[PDB]
């Protein structure tokens, strides 16, 4: 887990090999690429309740709001499953209003 | 690791708190206090040195 100990970037595993009077290591590393940059926000408050992401980050391509992990990009719609509520949006800086979907009401009708 | 990627500072500190166990709500509810404490500490280290 300690960075830049063996490899360059995120380490996965290594193989040892012999040598005349030494040893040789073959590290395997994982490196991201093909970047994009979007508009973000710290937390989303709906109906006076400020939902925060469990693990990940909010992003937006311009017209919709999604939650994605940090080291890879895949969009998931926002529901009350992957977000948790704490307080109200009156002191956090950068809150953006929106709507949050829930499954219980559609599945209860 | 690779190419540098921009990230606002508030979310970087939120991630760094989330790393050590404390949830990320603490930073977003106590931003001004933390900023003032950090400024005071970095001011006093100057005089101490
Ligand atoms: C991230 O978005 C910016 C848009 O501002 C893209 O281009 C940048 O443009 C500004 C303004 O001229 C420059 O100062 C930056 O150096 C540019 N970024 C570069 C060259 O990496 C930028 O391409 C986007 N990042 C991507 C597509 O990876
Ligand atoms: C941002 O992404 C969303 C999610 O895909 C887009 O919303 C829909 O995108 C699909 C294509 O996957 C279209 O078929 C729908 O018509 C879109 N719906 C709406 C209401 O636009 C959205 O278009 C994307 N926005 C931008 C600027 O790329
Ligand atoms: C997000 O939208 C809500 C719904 O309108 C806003 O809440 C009210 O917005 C009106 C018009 O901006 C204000 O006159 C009211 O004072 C707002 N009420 C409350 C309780 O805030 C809310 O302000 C919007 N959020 C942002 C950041 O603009």
């Amino acid at each position: 887990k300690r960075v830049d100990f063996c490899g360059k970037g995120y380490h996965l595993m290594s193989f040892p090999q012999s040598a005349p009077h030494g040893v040789v290591f073959l590290h395997v590393t994982y490196v991201p690429a093909q970047e994009k940059n979007f508009t973000t926000a710290p937390a989303i408050c709906h109906d006076g309740k400020a939902h925060f992401p469990r693990e990940g980050v909010f992003v937006s391509n311009g017209t919709h709001w999604f939650v994605t992990q940090r080291n890879f990009y895949e969009p998931q719609i926002i529901t009350t499953d992957n977000t948790f509520v704490s307080g109200n949006c009156d002191v956090v800086i950068g809150i953006v209003n929106n709507t949050v979907y829930d499954p219980l009401q559609p599945e209860l009708d | 690791a690779g190419a540098a990627l921009q990230i606002p500072f508030a979310m970087q500190m939120a991630y760094r708190f989330n790393g050590i166990g404390v949830t990320q709500n603490v930073l977003y509810e106590n931003q001004k206090l933390i900023a003032n404490q950090f400024n005071s500490a970095i001011g006093k280290i100057q005089d101490s040195l």
